[PDB]
RNA sequence: GACUAAUCGAACCAUCUAGUAGCUGGUUACCGCCGAAGUUUCCCUCAGGAUAGCAGUGUCGACCUUCAGUUUUAUGAGGUAA
RNA sequence: AUGGCCAGAAAGUGGUGUUGACGCAAUGUGAUUUCUGCCCAGUGCUCUGAAUGUCAAAGUGAAGAAAUUCAACCAAGCGCGGGUAAACGGCGGGAGUAACUAUGACUCUCUGUAGCCAAAUGGAUUA
RNA sequence: GUCCUAAGGGGGGCUCAUGGAGAACAGAAAUCUCCAGUAGAACAAAAGGGUAAAAGUCCCCUUGAUUUUGAUUUUCAGUGUGAAUACAAACCAUGAAAGUGUGGCCUAUCGAUCCUUUAGUCCCUCGAAAUUUGAGGCUAGAGGUGCCAGAAAAGUUACCACAGGGAUGGCUUGUGGCGGCCAAGCGUUCAUAGCGACGUCGCUUUGAUCCUUCGAUGUCGGCUCUUCCUAUCAUACCGAAGCAGAAUUCGGUAAGCGUUGGAUUGUUCACCCACUAAUAGGGAACGUGAGCUGGGUUUAGACCGUCGUGAGACAGGUUA
RNA sequence: ACGUACGACCAUACCCAGUGGAAAGCACGGCAUCCCGUCCGCUCUGCCCUAGUUAAGCCACUGAGGGCCCGGUUAGUAGUUGGGUCGGUGACGACCAGCGAAUCCCGGGUGUUGUACGU
């Protein structure tokens, strides 16, 4: 790195405490449907900013070999990826991986419904501003088993991608949008993806009247082939760092709301019943 | 040990020991080190200069000499019922005998000296 | 800067220690060295903790800390 | 031997070291108003802060 | 931990303050302000003094 | 660390032994002819060295070439006064 | 007691020793009275408990024509693993647990104007 | 061996390599003009999709060469206003702005006349002769502290001993420092700057409080006795003050004559109480230094505290 | 439906040529005092919106050659594993599956669309 600039790159790709906000690549098969290409354009549009698209055919089977796919990873620094593929088996199949230091963490299928799916530009409303954080509901008794299942990791998948850029503070008028995932414990079952916008009403106390308007796009799923995580792997993934900003707890120390540095003693109870005072001649009978 | 635990980051600490003469200053930093290491005297004045003990090793004990504040509304009777002085040295210590006899109550006087009925202190001395 | 400070009982006595000849400051809660390891030596009448402090702009002198 | 006792020059010297704002000063006063006394907790490291900016006036008639 | 940090944490070496390891030094021959390496550094005074 | 024949943190006697010192003290007639010296340059310094320079006796060589802490002239630096 | 502590150049040498645990030798403290801040286990004290890990000389095997070289085997001590004079030393407590054994680690919270109890006395303020 | 107001950062403008057609010298290859030119150029990396009104190239601004704060992270600190480090925030640079960006990279040291190693067949010798191993010499190569070996000979003496050296000044005195302003004057009057006394202004309790005494390396004393100085406490004279008188206060000439007991050593022995006309201050030592006698003070004996494994040494305290 | 200003997909939109364009809007344009910038008012910037002009830009359509984008076929086939298997000296010859292509061939097409303001 004897370029400033990149020297800036890898510094921007190395292991950090706080990890940067997350980036997706959208890639395609050789052989892919345009309901397919249209699924993979409204989630690019949900996720423009922390994403990347390719747009050639890439000869890639991701449950035979994943070896192209961690080479693209570490080559874009992309770390979700979405793969859109066809084929007479199965016709629409999105391909969600997430990956965990350039190599496969761990990947499942979702089959999109050609019948019932709706791009967003099928509903006529005000659409989601660029770069705008929508808030999540997960809805159903799917998501609530006791065993990590395709439902499970689908949850994590759909948390980490609709996640975007975490911050300590919200404006207000930043919770107009929805994504909510209904999914339920079960001949498969049906996991619909739905995204409302929010109007807001009086209802005569504080809290307001929520409405909700669909905005797109419209799409349901059958959770197919699951490739599971090394449990090393995914306990290396779910260690947690500890921010400097994060003070280390010290017995019997503690910091007062003027700043100070402020310490505990402890006295104990003073028991003087074992005491024997003096015989002094002038106490004596 | 529970203030040397608050201050580990410094190599030790250091306890100064303050107070008015024979209030047993030398006598507590004996009693806390087991041996007699600083000197003991009923006598007022009897610690002269500052004395470093090593009560363990990130414990120091410092024995200092006896102060008295100066107040202007403490009396030589005051002082030397407090201790400050020796008895040896003052003039007419006959004077202060009605103060130890208002301070001490009479029946603890009578068995402390085996000695019964009077009317003053002239009498009793 | 520094004065040798003599030690011992001996007609030839031990030079370890150094007293600070000029005026310090030494900040809040400045606890001395104990006197078996106190090499440099600065004594409470030499600590200052204020100044006459003048703003060339505002042609004022004040007393800060 | 006599050293050479000069300061360079610096754009640090003629900078600001410490400053505050006013939503921290208020924070600090309503603590210092706050404030109680315990005789089992002890001082250790006191904070560097501006305490005329902080502490309270003195009273009227003392003015 | 590299060699000379292994060996310093051996012997005792402190790191260096950032005033001390400053690239900045007095020079009082000329009187002025001059750097120990670099553009123009004290270790190449006199490769370009005309004599 | 007292005593061990006025001798003791190691007795007295003789010998090796005229032990060693860079440290202290001393080192013996006269006249005549010369006659000095203190970073010059290199080496790790103090408890350091050589070395340049300055001198005296002898000689020998055609004691041959002449050279010179000086001025002038030509040309530099000081162009600075005027 | 085929011992301990010593001594001698050695000795078929001497002492302790004409001795034998109520003894001999070495230490520390230093009458009597008082007296053992609480708990360990880092240094040390000692356990022939398993190892060859280190592993000298002598001895064994192989190569070569030999000098020589290469191999195992390899005492004690050291090393590893156990108990302490727990002497030195460290040590602010009390509860829990998910660790499960050493080291744990992660939370919680802690502040009688002359009595009572002890085999007359409550002492070192010791004649 | 020469060159550079360094790199980096921000903003703005432009589009490259090449091919075709044109232009005095100019002719494959110099420069200029147009057209076509997905980058086939350049810059970084090692794409299987890096970058085109840019990440390329030139202009404008910064160049200040490694800022400040932190009760927080990690490590350390017998020199603990903490240091280094990570992170955060502020600052800073640029831009109209959205924004973007910086506030370093590393490493033990020592030999090269050294260390390790290789080869000689037709190199020399192994001295009674020959051959084969081996050894030495001589010569010529290779590499460079990961695989180039190694780089661990301390204290104390207050129990002592020997050889020697050694032991600022015609200063000082009564009136602060820093910063600003004024300023008679000095200079200057092709520059109107610069020195500047006398002054003045800022920082350093309604007769109060007494619940803030801030570090021995530096040593003084005491008798006994004599003399000198004046910078005069008293006594003599004098000038002034609401100084009525009395008692004073400020000042001048004046050293002729006096200037005392006593208490306190838990201590910088300096302050108290009294008598008195008054209880003035110094020098002749303290710019080293044999009258006597207590402290700084310190050979050998001894405990107690601190340090040290120890011999012993001291932050020290006590005794002879 | 057309135009303009911001856009979304980012060639069905790109490369080459021809024909046409009411209305308004874009655009070519005219002038260099001031703001501003160049070797050159070429570009950028300022003033005019009058006058000329649809010649070019722009839009629509057409046309080859490319390119590009969809659907079927290839084909559940080559190929890779399970090695499930029936026999077989065993191998092998065959079934049973799980993943899963591409070439070639056929057919269609050469831009849809959001907000605001206008014609
Ligand atoms: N009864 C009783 N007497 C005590 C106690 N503590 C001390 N004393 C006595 O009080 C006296 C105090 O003397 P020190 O020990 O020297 O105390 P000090 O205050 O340091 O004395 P100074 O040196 O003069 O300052 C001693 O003589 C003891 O006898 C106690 O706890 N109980
Ligand atoms: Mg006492
Ligand atoms: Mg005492």
């Amino acid at each position: 790195p004897r370029n400033a600039r990149s020297k800036r790159a890898l510094e921007k790709r190395a292991p950090k405490i706080v990890e940067n906000p997350k980036t997706c690549l959208f890639l395609r098969g050789t052989t892919c449907s345009q309901i397919t290409q249209d699924a993979m354009n409204d989630l690019y549009a949900m996720r423009q900013v922390h994403a990347k698209r390719f747009h050639k055919k890439n000869a890639i089977h991701p449950f035979e070999d994943a070896t192209s796919l961690c080479f693209f990873s570490e080559k874009n620094d992309c770390s979700l990826m979405v793969f859109g593929s066809s084929n007479k088996k199965r016709p629409h199949t999105l391909t969600f991986v997430r990956m965990f230091d350039y190599k496969v963490l761990d990947m499942l299928e979702f089959y999109l419904d050609p019948d019932t799916y709706r791009s967003i530009s099928q509903f006529k409303t005000s659409k989601i501003p660029i770069g705008m954080r929508p808030m999540m509901v997960f809805a159903g008794t799917a998501f609530e088993s006791p065993v990590p299942n395709a439902f499970t990791m689908a949850k994590s998948m759909l948390i980490d991608f609709f996640r975007g850029e975490p911050s300590d503070k919200i404006d207000v008028e930043g919770l107009r949008f929805v994504v909510v995932v209904t999914a339920d414990e079960p001949q498969k079952p049906i996991l619909r993806l739905r995204v409302y916008g929010i109007r807001t009403k009086r209802s005569g106390t504080r809290l307001p009247r929520v409405e909700v308007e669909e905005h797109g796009p419209r799409m349901d799923f059958r959770l197919g082939r699951m490739r599971e995580p090394d449990p090393a792997m995914l306990k290396e993934a779910m260690k947690k760092a500890k921010t400097p900003q994060e003070e280390r707890t010290k017995k019997n120390i503690s910091m007062d709301l003027l700043g100070d540095k402020i310490g505990r003693i402890h006295m104990g109870k003073t028991d003087l019943s074992k005491l024997q005072t003096r015989k002094m001649k002038g106490l004596k009978r | 040990r529970q203030f040397s635990v608050l201050h580990k980051d410094r190599k030790q600490i250091s306890v100064g020991l303050i107070g008015y003469p024979n209030v047993g200053k030398s006598s507590i930093i004996n009693a806390l080190r087991g041996k007699a290491v600083a000197k003991v005297a009923p006598i007022p004045g009897e610690t002269k200069v500052w004395q470093y003990v090593t009560l363990m090793k990130r414990i120091y004990l410092i024995d200092c000499p006896g102060i008295v504040p100066p107040n202007q509304h403490d009396t030589p009777e005051d002082l030397l019922l407090r201790g400050v002085v020796r008895v040896e040295n003052v003039e007419h210590p006959e004077q202060y005998i009605p103060a130890v006899l208002r301070k001490v109550k009479q029946h603890h006087m009578e068995r402390t000296y085996e000695l019964r009925g009077w009317k003053d202190h002239i009498e009793f001395l | 800067m520094f004065k040798v400070v003599k030690t011992g009982k001996k007609t030839h006595k031990k030079g370890w220690k150094r007293i600070v000849t000029k005026p310090t400051f030494v900040g809040p809660d400045f606890t001395r060295r104990p006197v078996k390891y106190e090499r440099f030596i600065r004594p409470m009448g030499l600590r200052y903790k204020k100044a006459n402090v003048t703003h060339p702009t505002l042609n004022v002198t004040v007393q800060l800390p | 031997e006599v050293p050479k006792a000069v300061i360079e020059p610096n754009r640090k010297w003629f900078t600001n070291t410490r400053v505050i704002s006013q939503d921290t000063l208020q924070s600090f006063r309503e603590a210092m108003a706050e404030k109680q006394k315990d005789p089992y907790t002890v001082l250790l490291k006191s904070n560097k802060l501006p305490m005329s900016l902080i502490r309270d006036g003195p009273k009227l008639e003392d003015g | 931990e590299t060699k000379w940090q292994a060996f310093a944490r051996r012997r005792g070496i402190k790191p260096k303050t950032r005033e001390q390891r400053r690239n900045l030094q007095y020079n009082p021959t000329t009187g002025q302000w001059e750097r120990k390496w670099g553009y123009k550094g004290a270790n190449k005074r006199g490769e370009t003094d005309p004599i």
